[PDB]
């Protein structure tokens, strides 16, 4: 799994190769690792993909609830909820959550949460296995207040190495972008991030 | 008849004598009131002196919630207690799940709620206070005032207690006179006043002024008490007006 | 607990129990008698794990006196075995097992005839000519299979029991310092003192 | 009259008659007297006998080294909140290092108080009590009553004929709260004060009962023998 | 075990083999893999036998009570929650991989579910031990806009290369189609390849060849008046 | 906060009387009539969808309800307390039957878990019986076809026909007469209209009145085809053109 | 609170008797009668159905005779839907001593458990009574046949001849009028249908009105049979009886 | 007569305190109409604001309880807010579990079947008020469902709750007589508003302003509540023609 | 240590025209050690016949849970239970102890009543269904059974010759498994007649 979201000026983007493994075996080959949870919050998934479903389907419902009491919840409090049930239940989960999100206050904010339950605010993330091939490239080529070209780019390129060096990282690069416009899609397909 | 012996139990009109009854015992409680001011709110409370062996200042009525909170009430003084510890409660596991401090309409909920609750059952008794609080949250400020029977509103003024006409009058003649808005330190002044004003009904004994008040631009939006140099400005204010 | 021994013959049920107890190194004493009698014409021997084994025989004890008492009746040897068997299969999937294997010898006054049931720790029940268990059986029932008949006498039931003793005392490593003997009948349960 | 059967009960007006049947057996019991100067606080309680044969039942409960109180009516129900106070005391010594503040123990026994006013089954605690203590913002002295009601105070007392010790005090205010570093001076005017509650009987060595904490005293009771000096 | 799914033009195929093994002995050459877990909802199912029978009568149950308490007809998203919930609540101890089809008011679906609650949305899927085999043979032939004969085509062709090339896999070829604004139309034994071919000599005996010690009439019947 | 009602709100009075299950009794006299009558191939169940406003949708009130593919429902009384019992009818024959032998329970049985469950709110604590009766039409393989009747004190009774609610008494009388032992399922449709007409006051057709039958297994209404075994649902609702189908051969 | 509600059901009256039991009593002699009578050779149970209905579907209805084991059976009179909680209680009882044992469970000790039971509602819990009478015949290989009765007091007692229900201090005259102790079960089947036509409040005893029930130890081959006797059978007996 | 005062029955087969509950509903003195369209469901209230100092933004007895269902409560705010509270965790809980956004008829069900409770049960009382449910269900399309204290339930056409729902329910009835279907044929959301806010004025026989009324709107996907400032534009609108 | 195999045993069960047969062997064990040659494992409610091989304590326990089931079925139903209904019984009963399973084979058999159809149904420890035309094998020589079975079976067989064909089956799978064997028990079911054979085999 090769996982990232990006703040930039307009917003925050995420990112996510689509290869589910069981062993060397690709069980899915076209996977959703985004995943919402809010209308503009939305998770990058890594580790056991039954905890992670199990934690985003209970969050999406924390929010749900959420909004029907008290309006629309920040991106800071969906990261929290995420904590709350990662840091609880952390002998029992095998979860790496990334937590990004579009408020017209803040802008765009991007949360991640490792295995320990921790959370950590930070400009852009990365995370699961693919992640430790770009570390290098990530830190030396981001910038804070990209436009949304650039930090497709950044995310593409970004991606595309670590697709291209980690075996349980392959297939598609999905995106989805969290601007005041709405909420937009992106997929890239092999013939494409490969040449780069 | 003895429909009003029992909790929860609806009167042929459709009431419940004992939430009424609960009512009487806000009514004989002390003076209280809450001012909704332009980035904040001010409450004021008639505390009054027995004798002459109460340690001044020391008795203190209002009540923070959370750091951004502040609660006031009128009636039996032990059920507002323990309707702010439950507030408490209900604002230490919002913020413990939700990261930000309560916002001040989803709180009057909860407290609201957990009034509610008390008039469902006849193994308990409705709440012997009508209570008055607010702050500052995200959105703005917020005035509410909570009954014994759960119900609540949000408010511009607010009043409550033994001296609530007299009160609810002073407070309708500052809307109609400021509706571009009133500043944290007018409310401050005229919350003293309003006291002063609603002492007469409790005219026999003399009584003690407490303030109290949440402000975005003067508090940094959390509770604080009026003390010192500006409680006493605010007492000199009340005391001219009075003469 | 080592050697328990039961035979069934024509009128009666004759059950042999070791005598020693040893607590790992030393035999603590040679006397012990690993039996209860449950009701008049009904007798429990016992071998398993030290405590449980007469935690489990006075526990059943009690229950059967209890049950005496209430309906003014002895039950059969049958409906004593199936109350046994119940409480030990119940036992085997708790949170800490009775290690009890026993021997239920008893005369049933209505049918008039004796009765032998084995039942191991797991709850497995049989009814038996003759029984035993742990080691004891490998070296008994060849001498069991080959003389026994179902119209013995008792006292033909006795000379088969200390052959079988005989070559437990033989072949056997671990001393268990002889059996105390009981046998049980119609007129009720009688130890043998001379054997 | 119809709504004092229970204690969750209101009446028409509002009131809870159980709270006030249980306020009445305060009135019922002996007085007892509490009053403070800066630096020193003071219970004096005069202790009631079944007989000329029994012993004058005791009326001063300590809580912890720093804090302790006098009660009037029901004494297994000041036994039930002292025993919570010191728990209380306890906690606060045991978890956070530091010493209970009085306010704060005022504000601990209010709400256990009004727990047992608004659900059913349970009655109203029967005792009112005089809770005096010395903490990090020096002398304090409080008055508990069982609806719930804590009240911090220079002096006070509560039980028969207790208004006429309030008097009393009320018109010694200003000089008994400069009473500072003079301990005997300060329980004298507070065995001055319960004088002016006492009818037919007066106050002798068995019958009298003080206790003191201040600024270097542990809270300690005085009976017997001890109490001889201030008679 | 092999299962598989297979969507198409108007709605979803499932198919599966039919064998149920012990270790490497064949316990039932005809087994039915296919369960119904309300009339359009179907599922396909691999692993644990009794846990698979087991989770979908359970779930199909209350995906009952729920249609008549609702007064709708069941989803299939609903059916996926359900099992998803309760299977991540016993955390793959019960050992249920399925393959989750069928039609409802909302259109055609199909997921997949792993014992550990995992659930997994495609096109096509393939579970259980021959399910390498049948995925070569879905990533060889599948294409979008297949016809409902197309797929089933493709679906059995899947079981089969499961049946030939996986020794956990054998017999038969059970499928059912679930076509939007029709009756799921369950397809047992829909090919037959492995009939066993006669033997070589008969094995009945001659009567009497048995000894026998005792006879006797066994009393099935009640206690008999009179 | 707390449930104090742990005592019998049903008691017995000096003459032996149940009061409240009396009551109960007294609240399904003044409900609509609902009626059930057993046929040699089939059993009908009928009543009036008295509407409380015309602006209301009084198909969404079901008032005829399936409890098994075998087994209807009807009710006069209390409405909301019908739609709790049925709710807890089809639960039961899934926890206490389904769940264990694989396949729904017959007639007698399921009726009898209903009947458990309106006993138990006539002696636990702190509830009042359900104000309601119900007739229960089903079929199963080894009792065939049967009617039965549950009271809010848990008594049930197998019936040949009968009838509950308003006009019971005149509609029992008006069973007694045209009853007998060889009705086809079509002519006991045709009785229980008849019946019917005389204890509805206003309108009179397929959108005022609601009928069920349990008969024949309805392939068609199945949802599937490949399992021999399993032929289809014998409870079928008739729709509102059904019945005024019938009402012109009336 | 709730206590203004309790009609407290387990109290003593000031003359110790318990209330609600009391009218409990009063509710069941309201019952359609019960009549049981134990012979040599068997034991006879006859009950009086209460609602007469030409419409009531008979042959498939049982209001009074139940069958809780093989060898045990027993008449209700009372509340029918009280009856059923209890007979499942003991059905369940009779199965739990015949897994504990290998053995059928003795009469009395079923009856016992059961009066024990409804004794429980008498004396904690603050519920109603169970409005039920039972009439218990039964066969063990230690007593033989059996007749007991067990009333809402949980107070049980054996007999030869037992009614309960509507109009028992007749029928119980009727029966120490004519009983003996040498009788056989074609006498005892002619004395209770007598009991019954002479006590009934009803114009005259008929087949549909009827349950009717025989416990014989005339089986084939020594063994007990229980027989619920259907519709045109217990017509058969009463023409035989010379009742109709 | 103690059964005046729990839920037990009375001799007459009656629930009293049922009935007492049902005249609760009434103590706000606020009548509601809801109507549905071809594309949505149209819900209006009355607001009355007696007190100056009051906040009328926070006066509301039309709660938002998913994102397609709305619910308008006549009845006493504290029961209002408890049902509402309730509806919005039920609907929450509905979703979690079985994957789909729950019907508004699956809501008011369920609601009537907790209502339902609180008439059997002793220890729990009804809530004093009528429960409006409105949506435009995914399968169903416009749905009216409402709920009262007895644990009734049924759809509407059209429905109307308060003091004078009379008055309301017969016009209502009438303009069903003559258009001869079950809604009101109209395109866009802001006509239907505007016909029930006329079929109101006519039924009641007073004027409205812009903060005498409370309106709710549910549409595909989302339901919503008016502004002082929209409804302003709908007053507008119907003063025009 | 396996508890499946400590007490030792098989049944079998054979489908034919018309009949049904069940057959089991009389050895209960402990190991190596024959303790009984005459442990029937083959129980029957009514018309309905269970063979249990397995761990024997709940081969016994199983017996007293279904004779208890059925007795109270029979009760409140008035009718015996049939084979299909009974399997299910059997397949929800052992799943209730899905993770502290009783450690047996069972195998119903039996004619439905009214259909006059012959069943026969086979389980693992935990109840999953084996519903086969043909016939069900359980127990230590399972193996040696299917092989009999599977060689020796033809279908529509007639009631003395389906006989002959599960002895033989039954006997020379027994003769090839340690814990097996000790005397065996021969049911052969049709729809009122029941014949039970007691067969001769060697004792070791
Ligand atoms: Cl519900
Ligand atoms: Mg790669
Ligand atoms: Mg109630
Ligand atoms: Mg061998
Ligand atoms: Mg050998």
């Amino acid at each position: 799994t090769s996982i990232m979201a990006v703040t930039f000026k307009d917003g925050v983007i995420l990112g996510a190769d689509s290869r589910t493994t069981t062993g060397a075996y690709i069980a899915n080959r076209v996977t959703d690792k985004l995943t919402r949870v809010h209308d503009k919050i939305w998770c990058c998934r890594s580790g056991s993909a039954a905890d992670t479903q199990a934690i985003a389907d209970i969050v999406q419902y924390h929010l749900e609830l959420y909004t029907s009491q008290y309006g629309t919840p920040s991106t800071e409090t969906a990261a929290s909820v995420f904590k709350e049930l990662c840091y609880e239940n952390k002998d029992n989960l095998t979860a790496g959550i990334i937590v990004a999100g579009y408020d017209d206050k803040n802008k765009g904010e991007v949360y991640t949460i490792p295995l320990g339950g921790s959370v950590h605010k930070l400009p852009y993330a990365i995370a699961g296995s693919g992640s430790t091939f770009i570390y290098g490239y990530c830190d030396k080529n981001f910038r804070e207040n990209m436009s949304k070209e650039e930090t497709v780019d950044f995310i593409k390129h970004s991606l595309s190495q670590a697709i291209k060096w980690d075996g349980s990282s392959g297939g598609v690069i999905r995106m989805v972008v969290l601007t005041a416009a709405g909420v937009e899609r992106l997929i890239f397909y092999p013939d494409e991030y490969e040449q780069l | 008849t003895g429909y009003d012996l029992s909790n929860s139990v609806f009167s042929p009109d459709g009431r419940n004598f004992q939430v009424e009854y609960a009512v009487k015992a806000v009514e004989n409680g002390t003076t209280s009131i809450g001012i909704k001011c332009n980035d904040g709110v001010v409450f004021a409370v008639e505390k009054l002196i027995t004798s002459k062996l109460l340690v001044p200042q020391k008795n203190v009525k209002i009540q923070v919630v959370d750091r951004h909170i502040g609660c006031v009430y009128s009636g039996l003084i032990p059920d507002g207690r323990h309707l702010v510890n439950r507030g408490r409660e209900e604002a230490a596991s919002f913020k413990k799940l939700y990261k930000t401090p309560i916002p001040i309409p989803a709180f009057a909920d909860r407290l609201g709620q957990y009034v509610q609750a008390h008039t469902l059952y006849n193994s308990v008794r409705p709440f012997g206070v009508s209570t008055i609080f607010g702050g500052v949250d995200k959105n703005g400020a917020h005035l509410y005032m909570l009954e014994p029977s759960g119900s609540y509103w949000g408010y511009k003024g607010a009043a409550t207690g033994k001296g609530r006409q007299s009160a609810k009058a002073e407070l309708e003649k500052l809307v109609d006179h400021h509706p571009e808005g009133l500043s944290a330190r007018e409310a401050v002044k005229q919350a003293a006043k309003i006291i002063y004003l609603a002492h007469e009904d409790n005219k026999e004994k003399d009584f003690e002024l407490e303030i109290s008040w949440c402000s975005l631009s003067e508090t940094n939006g959390l509770h604080k008490f009026v003390k010192g140099d500006l409680l006493q400005e605010a007492i000199d204010f009340a005391q001219k007006e009075i003469n | 607990m080592d050697i328990i021994l039961g035979i069934r013959v024509q009128d009666s049920v004759i059950l042999a129990s070791s005598k020693a107890v040893t607590r790992g190194i030393s035999v603590l004493k040679d006397s012990d008698d690993k039996t209860r009698q449950l009701s008049p014409h009904t007798l429990m021997s016992f071998a398993g794990e030290a405590g449980d084994t007469v935690q489990f025989a006075e526990y059943i004890q009690a229950n059967i006196q209890l049950y005496s008492i209430r309906e003014d009746y002895e039950l059969s040897p049958q409906a004593v075995s199936s109350f046994v068997r119940q409480e030990l299969a119940k036992s085997i999937r708790s949170r800490r097992p009775y290690q009890v294997n026993v021997l239920i010898g008893g005369y049933d006054k209505k049918k008039n005839k004796p009765e032998l049931y084995q039942i191991d720790y797991l709850g497995t029940k049989v009814e038996l000519p003759y029984g035993a268990h742990g080691y004891s059986g490998f070296y008994t029932f060849s001498l069991l299979d080959h003389h026994y008949r179902p119209d013995m006498t008792t006292e033909e039931g006795l000379d088969l029991l200390k052959l079988c003793v005989q070559e437990l005392e033989k072949r056997m490593p671990m001393d268990f310092k002889g059996v105390i003997v009981k046998i049980v009948d119609k007129d009720g349960i009688r130890q043998v003192d001379d054997f | 009259n119809n709504y004092d059967g229970d204690t969750v009960t209101f009446s028409p007006t509002g009131r809870l008659f159980q709270v006030e049947y249980a306020l009445e057996a305060i009135k019922q019991g002996s007085v007892t007297v509490g009053l403070r100067s800066n630096t020193h606080a003071v219970l004096v309680a005069l202790k009631r006998n079944a007989d000329e044969l029994s012993s004058y039942q005791k009326k001063i409960i300590k809580c912890d080294e720093h804090m302790g109180l006098s009660l009037a009516g029901l004494a297994p129900d000041a036994r039930v909140l002292s025993n919570y106070l010191r728990q209380q005391c306890n906690y606060s010594s045991l978890v956070f290092n530091r010493k209970l503040a009085v306010e704060r123990a005022g504000h601990l026994l209010c709400d256990k108080a009004q727990k047992n006013t608004q659900s059913y089954g349970g009655r109203p605690y029967g005792v009112g009590l005089l809770i005096i203590g010395y903490d990090k913002s020096g002398a304090h002295l409080l008055e508990f009553q069982p609806s719930g009601n804590v009240t911090e105070l220079y002096g006070t007392a509560i039980g028969a004929r207790s208004q006429g010790a309030k008097t009393y005090l009320e018109r010694t205010l200003d000089t008994f709260i400069k009473i500072d570093g003079n301990p005997d001076e300060l329980i004298k005017a507070g065995v001055e004060a319960i004088s002016q509650s006492l009818r037919d009987e007066s106050l002798t060595v068995d019958n009298l009962s003080i206790a003191i904490v201040g600024k270097d005293t542990p809270f300690t009771i005085y009976d017997g023998e001890a109490v001889a000096k201030y008679i | 075990t092999t299962i598989v799914g297979v969507k198409f033009n108007n709605g979803v195929v499932i198919a599966a083999d039919t064998r149920s093994t012990q270790g490497p002995i064949v316990a039932d050459k005809n087994c039915a893999k296919l369960h119904r877990i309300s009339p359009k909802i179907w599922c396909a199912a691999a692993g644990t036998a009794a846990d698979t029978e087991a989770v979908t009568q359970l779930i199909g149950s209350n995906i009952e009570l729920h249609s008549l308490y609702t007064s709708r007809e069941p989803r299939v998203v609903s059916a996926l929650q359900m099992l998803k919930q309760h299977l991540f609540k016993y955390q793959g101890h019960i050992g249920a991989y399925l393959i989750v089809a069928g039609v409802d008011p909302t259109g055609s679906h199909l997921f997949s579910i792993h014992a550990h609650g995992s659930t997994d949305v495609g096109y096509y899927l393939s579970l259980g031990s021959g399910s390498l085999a049948a995925m070569a043979v879905l990533e060889s032939h599948w294409k979008q806009d297949l016809t409902k004969e197309e797929a089933i085509k493709l679906a059995s062709d899947a079981i089969q290369a499961g049946i030939w090339n996986d020794l956990g896999s054998g017999s038969n070829v059970d499928v059912c189609v679930m076509e939007i604004g029709k009756d799921a139309e369950y397809l047992r034994n829909y090919l037959t390849p492995n009939v066993r071919e006669e033997k070589q000599k008969s094995y009945k005996f001659p009567r009497g060849t048995t000894a026998v010690l005792k006879e006797s009439i066994v009393n099935i019947c009640d206690i008999q008046e009179e | 906060m707390t449930d104090r009602y742990s005592f019998s709100l049903t008691t017995f009075s000096p003459s032996g009387k149940l009061g409240q299950i009396d009551y109960a009794l007294t609240a399904v006299k003044q409900g609509v009539t609902s009626l059930g009558i057993k046929a040699t191939n089939g059993v009908v169940i009928a009543t009036e969808k008295k509407s409380s406003s015309p602006l209301a949708m009084s198909e969404t009130l079901s008032k005829v309800s399936l409890l098994t593919p075998d087994i209807g429902a009807v009710y006069s009384g209390m409405g909301p307390d019908y739609r709790v019992l049925v709710d807890k009818s089809r639960k039961v024959a899934h926890t206490s039957y389904k769940r264990i032998y694989g396949e729904y329970p017959p007639t007698k049985l399921l009726v009898s878990e209903v009947a458990k469950i309106m006993q138990e709110a006539t002696q636990s604590g702190g509830v009042r019986p359900f104000g309601v009766s119900l007739l229960i039409a089903g079929h199963d393989e080894f009792n065939g076809f049967s009617l039965y009747q549950v009271d809010p004190s848990g008594s049930y009774f197998p019936w040949k026909a009968t009838a509950i609610g308003k006009g019971s008494v005149a509609a029992k009388t008006f069973l007694e007469k045209r009853w007998n032992d060889e009705l086809e399922l079509e002519d006991a449709i045709h009785i229980a209209l008849l019946t019917l007409k005389e204890s509805v006051e206003g309108e009179f057709n397929g959108d005022t009145i609601e009928l069920a039958i349990i008969g024949d297994e309805n392939p068609d209404l199945l949802g599937y085809t490949g399992i021999p075994t399993d032929k289809g649902p014998r409870f079928r609702k008739l729709t509102s053109q059904e019945i005024n189908d019938r009402l012109e051969a009336l | 609170g709730s206590r203004r509600y309790d009609s407290r059901t387990t109290i003593f009256s000031p003359e110790g008797r318990l209330y609600q039991v009391e009218y409990a009593l009063e509710s069941i002699s309201h019952a359609g009668t019960a009549i049981g009578i134990m012979a040599s050779d068997g034991i006879v149970l006859a009950a009086e159905r209460k609602v007469t209905s030409t419409l009531l579907e008979q042959d498939t209805s049982t209001e009074k005779l139940y069958k809780l084991n093989d060898k045990i059976a027993v008449a209700v009179a009372g509340l029918t839907a009280d009856a059923e909680i209890l007979i499942n209680t003991a059905r369940i009882h009779a199965q739990n001593y015949l897994k504990t044992y290998n053995e059928d469970i003795p009469v009395e000790i079923l009856v016992r458990r059961l009066s024990d039971i409804k004794q429980g509602y008498t004396q904690h819990g603050g519920l109603r009574p169970f409005g039920v009478s039972f009439i218990y015949a039964g066969y063990d290989d230690r007593y033989g046949y059996q007749l007991y009765t067990s009333n809402p007091s949980g107070n049980y007692t054996g007999w030869k001849a037992i009614s309960v229900g509507a109009n028992t201090s007749a029928a119980q005259t009727l029966l120490q009028m004519d009983y003996k102790d040498d009788m056989k079960v074609d006498d005892a089947i002619e004395l209770a249908l007598k009991t019954l036509s002479k006590t009934t409040d009803s114009s005259a005893l008929t087949y549909d009105r009827l349950e009717f029930a025989t416990i014989r130890k005339g089986a084939n081959d020594g063994e007990v049979y229980q027989k619920i006797f259907k519709p045109q059978e217990i017509k058969d007996i009463l023409v035989k009886t010379g009742i109709t | 007569g103690y059964d005046r005062h729990i839920t037990i029955f009375s001799p007459e087969g009656r629930l009293y305190q049922v009935e007492y509950a049902f005249k609760a509903t009434n103590q706000t003195n606020i009548n509601s109409l809801a109507v549905r369209g071809k594309d949505c469901t149209v819900v209006i209230s009355q607001k009355k604001v007696p007190d100056k100092l009051l906040d009328p933004t926070t006066v509301s007895y039309i709660f938002c309880i998913s994102r397609t269902i709305g619910m308008v409560v006549n009845g006493p705010i504290p029961d209002a807010r408890n049902a509402a509270l309730r509806a919005k965790a039920e609907a929450a809980e509905f979703r979690y579990k079985y994957g789909y956004d729950m019907p508004c008829d699956v809501l008011a069900k369920r609601m009537a079947n907790l209502s339902q409770i609180y008439t059997q049960r002793a220890y729990m009382r009804p809530l004093g008020v009528i429960l409006t449910f409105v949506s435009v269900d995914e399968e169903l399309g416009p749905s009216i469902y409402k709920t009262d204290p007895a644990g009734y339930y049924v759809g509407y056409k059209a429905t109307a709750t308060g003091p004078k729902q009379q008055e309301i329910t017969t016009n209502l009835e009438n303009h069903f007589k003559k258009s001869k279907i079950d809604h009101i044929n109209e395109e866009s959301w802001e006509k239907v508003v505007e016909f029930a806010i006329t079929h109101m004025i006519d039924a009641l026989g007073t004027e409205f302003s812009k903060n005498d009324l409370e309106v709710g709107v549910a549409t595909k996907d989302k339901f919503f509540t008016l502004s002082a400032e929209n409804i302003e534009e709908r007053l507008v609108a119907i003063a025009e023609q | 240590s396996d508890p499946s195999s400590i007490n030792g045993g098989i049944v079998v069960a054979m489908t034919g025209k018309d009949c049904v047969a069940i057959a089991c062997d009389l050895r209960l064990g402990s190991q190596s050690l024959g303790v009984s040659n005459k442990f029937e494992k083959i129980f029957h409610y009514g018309h309905v016949f269970l063979g249990i091989t397995g761990l024997a304590t709940d081969v016994t326990t199983l017996n007293e849970m279904f004779r208890y089931k059925t007795n109270l079925y029979k009760l409140k139903e008035e009718r015996a239970i049939e084979p299909e209904t009974f399997t299910q019984l059997v397949s929800s009963s052992l799943y209730e102890r899905r993770f502290g399973p009783y450690f047996v084979g069972p195998v119903v058999a039996g004619i439905n009543s009214k259909s006059g159809k012959p069943f026969i149904a086979g389980f693992d420890l935990i109840g999953c269904i084996d519903e086969a035309k043909d016939f069900i094998v359980s127990g230590t020589a399972s193996d040696q059974l299917f092989g009999m079975c599977e060689s020796l079976y033809e279908p529509n067989l007639e009631p003395e010759d389906l006989f002959e064909t599960i002895s033989q089956a039954l006997l020379n799978a027994a003769d090839r498994d340690a814990l097996s064997g000790w005397g065996a028990v021969v049911y052969i079911i049709k729809k009122d007649e029941v014949v039970k054979r007691y067969l001769k085999m060697r004792q070791d």
